[PDB]
């Protein structure tokens, strides 16, 4: 096999994920200004991205340290719901921070000890800098409109984001119990522009059965169900079906049609108003549904099934193990309603009033799928901004405040670790220069004077980056949620580390 | 044809045992930084004890190639200090040449190498004490099994895993009379708990079998029978259908099955259990209707996970329907079907106290690797404390054993003298290699440390205390707890030499142009 | 380590300036066209970038990125088309320089991003409103500004059908933006310039209908997106393949079905059946089809489904994949349904009024030949662009990179009071402006540098008391012989630009 | 830098190359050398001990070892390969650490650690002996003498060595009695029996024939002036264009030195040291005629040293112009004898000079120049061992031997230590060893056999016992009839000790501008 040491793999522990960092840090924050992505299997196909994770992608990455970053960038990216670009650059950083200083023979061991509680040093501080922002709800209004514009700024939406920096945050106002990804329900439908992008206060059924089953039912008792009207489900009445002849076509044809009729009258002795199908619903049912007064949607969306169910507070038909036993949705209204240019069976009067459909509306679907998936990323922490109210000073400031925390600890503890603690708080003033590079504005300046102002302890004045100076973090909009930072702050706090751990490596390809 | 004489050999010969057991130098002692492994496919994975590696690694070399044979034994009885024979057999070698560099036959050296280690495992012999029992033993077990998986899963371990794991062993442990090995322990890994979660077992643990949830799902007893037949009517794990010619012979096709069933069934009842393990699988439709009947069974069961429970139960599978008795049907003093996690399907838990030719703590996991890391860290341990609850003896050292030994068998090359004043001299140079070379790793000065353990052999001898293999503030063997079984060291001393010796044996080099395949 | 990026980014530019160099010579009518022998090794005449960029392209993502940009003038405007290309590596020539000079890629971006809207808005005040609601006006200004331009030909005439499409399908006094979603443009082989005219419902590809009434009024329009067949072996007639009475029998399976499955498509009815091409079919069941027709509907097969796309919305035939989906809203209702294989040569059925949503106009373009066809679509499109465009954008603005001349004075003037730090940025931002019209100075041929500078102050004097007249090619009032263009191919190539000069600042 | 790293690697280079193949030490062994020189010069070379000192070298890590050369034999007289062959085992150690990764200041200080506990142990083994009796000085010259060129003449050369150092002998022991007191005197004609202990200042003064400074009452004076004449001292009013003028004032130049050298005979002093310093010439080629006319013996600018030895030895000084007769400053000599053996050879001999208890003159005599040569060097270091147990008294072995017994039970001590240094200092004890192997080393083919084994048989013959290399056999070294005072090596381990770490104390090399 092919053993890649210490050093060698060091530098290849650094080779992919220092370069890595260079795209990342690039397009670190919105002045962070993109990376071409070159599909080297598709043409020379150009993309252009101020995301790392697509970078992640497009060329692949070889480089295991820079390939394990793209865990951590992903898990990163999914768990905070952002920090994409950042945790990498973030394991890049110190890596290179480390690379001089191993090269300066210091062991990981050394090192990565230094870093550890460092990596602690800025919790505390951290833990400090978490400032609770939506303890109150007029705050949680503006706190969630302060991390609303933050998770789709680096996420690549730069247009409809105000749009949508509005939408998400009354979807996620209302929740409060918890924040729920659940009983809000996620649609994103075409017709109408991007900032005509839509929230249905109910649930929604982007289905539609039409005036094949009433379209308008008031104060409707929803049977959820996935009970087949065709394919007709377990508790099956009847013998298990047989061809043994030319003509036997007729009987079979009979026999499901009871087994329908059957869930039919059964599911019309819920006395349900609307009938929504998990799976679909035949002519023979349909046209009894149809003639019950009751509308049946067919095919309902899975988790709008339960969706439907939770936030009606109906319950689902448990695959007609039920047969009366699954208990009814009642909304005030199942209205199929056109919103954009598409009509959809809108549910309103459902059991929730935190649960809100937001129905995102296309243009184009390739700005739209990618407008609720980055949408999706700020309700991450929404969500979590919901169970934690809390802020850390954005723009490299809480960086800076965590700096002299780890640059003074490093002082404070110092020894082996403040060997390693000092390149640590290196990286942490190593964030501010990036967004202020990405800015193009002299970092030594805007840090130094953030180092004067931290060093004055000013974490309530930061690097603003819009503009780029040095300024207020008042919430300016400019301030994060204290639960980006903390992940953030940690896989590449700790991967960087395990990463110096994996010395002796073994490539067997 | 070549042939690559002597030197030219030795010269190929230590191409390996300087790197390769640098790599577990750099990797010595939970300090020592890991060894992750790229596949033959690119995929990577973190590796200690390196005959991991080393199968891992691909050999181009014969040492290398051997080194893996040499690692074996050792992560085999004593299933640590795999990583401290490689380097110690890597080292010496690197002394040993140089005597030839000094012109030194690699015959004598051996030799007086050979009893070098033969006075160092009596000094060995010496350190710590050569006996722990149950009551005590287990803490500084609980500390080993913790600190293998408080060193290489988690950082503390856990003390269900430490415990969990040292029980296992001496579950059986005390069935050997006072002795185990392996296969009598098990560890089955399924992910989706947490590695904290680690169910020990007797015997079997394996996911129940059922259809409808509303038809009872149950284990019958404690007791379990086993059937290579039905319980449920057997298919052989393939295609097999029910089919019927008439809407009442659908009505005549059911109560085949219920009785069928209950035909199974009343044999299976009356002879002990009533509880299936059935290799074939049957339809999932009349096994709800079995369900139904009564007293599931479980089909679809591997063909080796039939035996698995026979034996261990000290019963047998059931190999016909016709021939059936309790022996042929299992025995186990627990039987019972137990949800594994919230994740997923009840595990059927048997847990044989009617006997167990295998205890097997099964663990739950967060993710597969550190399952695995776990799973990866465990049978290190496990064959630790295997050596000892076979003969409980341990020493202190890894700090202190090499600078013990490394004292006195150099010592002992004074009043040796000749052939082997060099040996025993220069053999125990590799002993001090590895606790200094540990600290090599360590941020702490490997000279440095060694001079000061050094000292303390002036002070104080096959000491309690040590180097800090953990890093630490204190540098002990016991303020550490740090230790293996005097049989590990010693285990340890037989296979450094016994490689030192292994690349004299013959006069042979001469090859077709191949040394290596 | 931002090193490679710059690299890069020079790499980027520079193949970005360069191919968008090239055509700085064909640039305009007085630019040169070139012959270009391609990887096929023939032959290749154009002027306009666009085409030319495309027709030989190698792959630089800059290049790949400018003929798009190259594309989006020509897609967004469908007018201004050569001018997109030209103002790029002008403003990339004070951009690398910039670059050089040091000035951050983030900043010349949102420079000459921000610099971008005080160009066209001191353009705005360039701007000169016409009449969108006056159809006259329209065609008088239009086809002025098209004869600002090379093609009066059929123009001159196709401008009374054009700016009058356009008109139809017309609703506001603005005019707004109208895309030619309502205009179809349909040839026919015979015919004339005169016979090329606008028709008030969509002519039909062919009429195909075999048994189907040459004509049915009041047409419920079919629309048939499924097969007309029954299963398939050998043939729409389903064919096992051993002895001639189970292929004779099981015709009794097939005939009846495409029997029953067209006795359904009557049991709703249809006047017209929409049948796009049987290759956008399956297949379709002449057997079906025979008895099709046969029952009297009134079909046209062999029609593209894009057709169908601009005929399921423009007279709103919803479209038919099923015979569930034969419903009278689905099946679309037309006032007339006729077939004219006359007033030249060819055959199509003239759907000649309908129920249409957004007015709706179809065009059928006719001549002497394919040629005259051809022109006459090249002499619409023009007309069908520059009229959307010219009622897109209220005000009309006179060309020749005059209103530049104009504007790169006004910027940079402003520039200076702009100050900052993009002051140097926002002065070379309009300098590059200057250079695009200088290139036409030097198509038409004149001295490209004497001239525009002098106009410069010419265009400090009067605005315009001069500007670059391509028949003149020289120092002109460019209203006196109105070089004059809808504001948007000026917005257009610079709205463009800047964004796809932009990224690349931003791109690594 | 990396220059730092290599060069000190590069002394370890060029100088450790060195120091090494200076052990052929002792033995018949290895092929005879015809050396063409650095700038050609074919010369015949063997001997290594001054083969050192004869070896021209380059860089400055080589020629420290020539230094190295130089500073024993001086010393001790004994011992020229011991200071230099160890420094081979020294860097033997010193790179090991540096590949140990041990500082050069630790291996520095290495250095001293292993000599203290080195200078413990040679003193621990080595027998004292009593440098006041004639006995052991007899002893440690008859080794010596035994291992010098005579064996047969170090018999009489003992007493006139033993003899000599008893004159210049302080009280007890102590470091003192050096051979610059000592003043040898070669002299042509007689034997090697017939070679002289002196007690007194004699002079290697060669002057005109014979009877000249035989009387008694013959002082031997220093002056720094020389005799009058007109065209010597005084003046000259007529000029020399003509050879006639050449010759009344070179004539009244002879008769008035004729009257001076009168004065030079009536002073009681029968030799005049006439300064080199020339006056005009100082004194005349007419006056050294006269002045030997008087039997008074000058030689034209007298050799400098008998300068010296006439002050330092018998207190001469300088006197008043003859014209002025003499002060007397010139010291007390009642006889100076110029002795002919075989009516032959020139040696002024001062008896009844005045000596400070010291400068013993051995006049080494012979009638060949090898035949001076056997005794002169012979004597010179039985005067030396002598001197060598005065200095430092006892008696170590010889050849190296002794050595491998203080490696052993200095490898004790690099067990005691239980420093890094402890290492070091063992890196360093037994690289002591690869002295006897290597003396045995350089004469043949079928090599191995009695190398390791020239190590191994001292640890098996244990701490008191070794192999001898000069008799053969293993025994108690120190008395084989193998000897060096315990000053040789002492003085040997200490130097190499003390160059090397300069070597460390590099931090890199430089060229002056």
């Amino acid at each position: 096999a092919d053993e890649e040491r210490a050093e060698t793999a060091r530098l290849t522990s650094f080779i992919g994920a220092i370069a890595i960092g260079d795209l990342v840090k690039s397009t670190l924050g919105p002045k962070g200004m993109d990376k071409i992505l070159l599909s080297s299997g598709r043409d020379a196909s150009l993309m252009v991205t101020n995301d790392g994770a697509t970078i992640l992608k497009n060329i692949g990455v070889d480089n295991p340290a820079a390939k394990v970053l793209v865990d951590m960038s992903r898990v990163q990216d999914d768990e905070v719901g952002d920090g994409t670009t950042s945790v990498t650059v973030l394991a890049a950083e110190l890596l290179r921070e480390a690379e001089s200083l191993i090269a300066k023979k210091i062991h990981p061991q050394t090192i990565i000890a230094g870093w550890r509680e460092a990596t602690k040093a800025a919790r505390e501080a951290l833990l400090s800098s978490a400032v609770d922002h939506g303890s109150d709800e007029v705050k949680f209004r503006q706190d969630l409109m302060n991390i609303a514009g933050t998770t789709l700024s680096s996420k690549l939406l730069t247009h409809h984001k105000d749009h949508f920096t509005k939408l998400a945050v009354e979807a996620v106002l209302r929740l409060k119990g918890s924040g729920n990804l659940e009983a809000i329900h996620i649609i994103k439908k075409l017709g109408g522009s991007l900032a005509d992008s839509y929230l249905d206060e109910g649930f929604l059924l982007d289905k539609k059965i039409g005036v094949n089953q009433p379209k308008r039912i008031e104060n409707a008792k929803i049977l959820i169900a996935n009970t087949g009207m065709d394919t007709d489900k377990i508790k099956i009445f009847g013998s298990r079906v047989r061809v043994d002849s030319t003509a036997k076509v007729a009987e079979i044809e009979h026999a499901e049609k009871e087994k329908m009729k059957e869930k039919v009258e059964r599911i019309l002795k819920h006395g349900i108003n609307c009938f929504i199908n998990r799976q679909l619903i035949y002519n023979y049912p349909e046209q009894l549904f149809g003639a019950a007064g009751v509308m049946a949607i067919e095919h309902a969306d899975f988790a709008g099934v339960e969706r439907l169910a939770l936030v009606t507070g109906g319950e689902i038909a448990s695959t007609f193990d039920h047969p009366e036993l699954v208990k009814l949705g009642s909304c005030k209204l199942i209205e199929e309603v056109m919103i954009g240019e598409d009509k959809l069976i809108h549910f309103s009067g459902v059991a929730l009033g935190e649960a809100c459909t937001i129905v995102l509306r296309g243009a184009t679907q390739q700005i739209l799928d990618e407008a609720e998936r980055s949408l999706h990323d700020a309700l991450c922490v929404l969500a979590q901004t919901v169970k934690d109210s809390r802020t850390v000073y954005g723009g490299g400031c809480s960086e800076m405040l965590m700096a002299h925390a780890v640059t003074q600890l490093a002082n404070r503890t110092p020894g082996k670790e403040a060997v390693a603690m000092e390149s640590y708080a290196k990286a942490l003033r190593m964030l501010p220069t990036i967004i202020a590079d990405n800015a193009g504005y002299d970092s030594a300046d805007l840090v130094a004077q953030l180092r004067a102002a931290h060093s004055e302890g000013n974490t309530t004045a930061g690097l603003d980056m819009r503009e780029g100076t040095i300024g207020d973090m008042a919430i300016l909009g400019i301030t994060e949620s204290f639960q980006v930072k903390r992940q953030v702050l940690l896989s590449a706090a700790e991967a960087a580390e395990v990463i110096l751990r994996v010395d002796n490596i073994i490539k067997a390809a | 044809k070549s042939r690559l004489m002597g030197l030219e050999a030795l010269k190929s010969h230590i191409m390996a045992a300087k790197a390769v057991a640098n790599t577990m130098r750099t990797s010595l002692g939970p300090n020592g930084l890991d060894k992750m492994m790229v596949d033959k496919d690119g995929d990577v994975t973190v590796t200690n004890d390196g005959a991991t590696i080393l199968s891992m690694m691909d050999v181009d070399h014969q040492i290398a190639k051997l080194m893996v044979e040499l690692s074996k034994s050792q992560d085999d009885e004593i299933g640590d200090g795999t990583t401290g024979v490689v380097v110690l057999a890597g080292a010496l070698l690197e002394e040993a040449e140089q005597l030839l560099d000094r012109g030194i036959h690699p015959i004598r050296i051996a030799d007086g190498y050979e009893q070098a280690a033969r006075v160092a495992i009596e000094h060995l012999d010496k350190i710590s004490d050569s006996v722990l029992v149950d009551i005590k033993d287990t803490e500084p077990l609980i500390q080993t099994a913790k600190t293998t998986l408080g060193s290489k899963v988690v950082n503390s371990c856990h003390r269900q895993m430490a415990e969990i794991a040292v029980n296992a062993v001496l579950t059986v442990a005390d069935m050997e009379r006072r002795d185990v090995d392996f296969e009598l322990i098990k560890v089955e890994g399924k992910v989706g708990g947490r590695l904290e979660d680690t169910k020990l077992i007797k015997g079997v643990i394996v996911d129940k079998d059922f259809s409808h949830p509303q038809m009872p799902k149950k284990v019958e007893d404690a007791k379990i029978a086993i059937l290579t037949c039905p319980f449920e009517p057997p298919k052989p794990k393939t295609k097999h259908k029910l089919d019927v010619t008439s809407v009442e012979d659908y009505k005549a096709l059911q109560k085949y099955e219920k009785e069928k069933f209950e035909e199974m069934i009343q044999q299976i009842k009356e002879t002990g259990a009533n509880l299936a393990i059935c290799q074939w699988g049957f339809d999932d439709e009349a096994n709800h209707l079995l369900l139904q009947n009564n007293l599931p069974a479980v089909r679809w069961v591997g063909g080796p996970e039939i035996e698995l429970i026979a034996i261990a139960t000290g019963g047998r599978i059931v190999p016909r329907f016709s021939e059936l008795t309790a022996e042929k049907l299992g025995f186990a003093g627990l039987v019972q079907e137990i949800s594994f996690g919230t994740t997923k399907d009840k595990m059927l838990v048997i847990e044989q106290c009617k006997n167990s030719r295998a205890v097997t703590i099964f663990i739950r996991g967060g993710n597969k690797m550190i399952i695995e890391e776990a799973k990866r860290s465990l049978h290190d341990a496990l064959c630790v404390i295997r050596n000892l609850i076979r003969d409980n003896r341990v020493v202190y050292g890894g700090g202190a054993a090499e600078i013990s030994c490394a004292l006195a068998v150099s010592q002992e090359a004074d009043k040796c003298p000749t052939l082997e004043q060099y040996a025993m001299r220069a053999f125990a140079d590799a002993l001090e290699v590895i606790p200094m070379a540990l600290s090599e790793n360590s941020g702490m000065n490997p000279i440095q440390t060694m001079t000061e353990v050094r000292a303390r052999q002036v002070k104080e001898m096959n000491p309690a205390l040590g180097i800090d293999c953990l890093h630490k503030g204190t540098n002990d063997m016991k303020q550490q707890h740090v230790i293996e079984t005097l049989i590990g060291k010693k285990q340890q001393i037989s296979l450094a030499t016994q490689m030192v010796r292994m690349i004299l044996k013959i006069d042979d080099i001469r090859k077709p142009g191949e040394s290596e395949e | 380590d931002r090193d490679k990026p710059a690299q890069i980014r020079f790499s980027n530019i520079s193949a970005a300036k360069a191919v968008a160099d090239a055509i700085r010579t064909s640039l305009g009518p007085k630019g040169m066209d070139k012959m270009i022998q391609d990887g096929k090794g023939d032959v290749t005449i154009t002027n306009d970038g666009a085409t030319i960029l495309k027709q030989m392209q190698v792959l630089h993502p800059a290049a790949r990125m400018l003929v798009e940009l190259s594309k989006a003038q020509d897609i967004e405007a469908g007018d201004g088309t050569t001018s997109v290309v030209i103002i790029a590596g002008s403003l990339l020539d004070s951009c690398t320089k910039l670059l050089q000079k040091g000035i951050h890629p983030t900043i010349i971006s949102e420079s000459f991003q921000k610099a971008l809207e005080k160009g066209i808005e001191i353009l705005t005040d360039m701007s000169r409103p016409v009449e969108l609601s006056d159809r006259e006006t329209l065609l008088n200004s239009a086809t002025t500004s098209l004869n600002s331009k090379v093609v009066s030909q059929y123009s001159s005439l196709l401008s009374p059908m054009s700016v009058n499409a356009v008109m139809k399908v017309i609703d506001p006094a603005t005019a707004t933006s109208v895309d030619l979603r309502d205009i179809k443009i349909v040839k026919k082989l015979g015919g004339t310039i005169d016979d090329c005219e606008l028709v008030e419902g969509l002519v039909l590809t062919q009429k195909v209908s075999n048994s189907g009434i040459t004509r049915v009024e009041k047409a419920k329009i079919g629309l048939i997106q499924f097969c007309l067949s029954a299963p398939k072996t050998d043939m729409d007639n389903q064919i096992v393949v051993s002895d001639y009475a189970q292929m004779d029998r099981v015709l009794r399976e097939e005939r009846a079905y495409i029997l029953n499955l067209v006795k359904q498509i009557k049991k709703t009815g249809c006047n017209v059946l929409l049948i796009q091409k049987s290759i956008l079919r399956d297949a379709l069941s002449d057997l079906a089809l025979h008895f099709l027709n046969k029952m009297k509907i009134m079909v046209i097969k062999d029609i593209e489904r894009e057709d169908i796309e601009f005929i399921c919305k423009t007279i709103g035939t919803k479209p038919v994949a099923h015979i569930d989906q034969f419903t009278a809203d689905m099946l679309g209702s037309a006032e007339l349904a006729e077939e004219v294989n006359l007033n030249g040569s060819g055959k199509l059925l003239k759907i000649t009024g309908c129920a249409s949503p957004g007015k709706t106009v179809t065009i059928v373009v006719r001549g002497s030949n394919k040629l005259v066809i051809e022109e006459a679509e090249r002499s619409i499109h023009d007309a069908l662009c520059v009229i959307r465009c010219l009622v897109k954008k209220r005000a009309l603005i006179a060309g020749g990179g005059a209103p530049e001349i104009e504007l790169a004075l006004r910027l940079t003037e402003y520039s200076r009071t702009l100050s900052g730090m993009e002051s140097y940025c926002v002065r070379a931002f309009a300098d590059a402006m200057e250079v695009i019209p200088s290139t036409l100075a030097e198509n038409a041929g004149l001295n490209p540098i004497s001239t525009v500078t002098e106009l410069r102050n010419r265009h400090a004097q009067g605005e315009k008391t001069a500007g670059i007249n391509v028949r003149k090619g020289g120092i002109s009032n460019i209203l006196e012989e109105l070089v004059v263009q809808p504001l948007l191919v000026s917005v257009s190539a610079l709205t463009l630009a800047t964004e796809t000069v932009r990224s690349i600042l931003k791109i690594d």
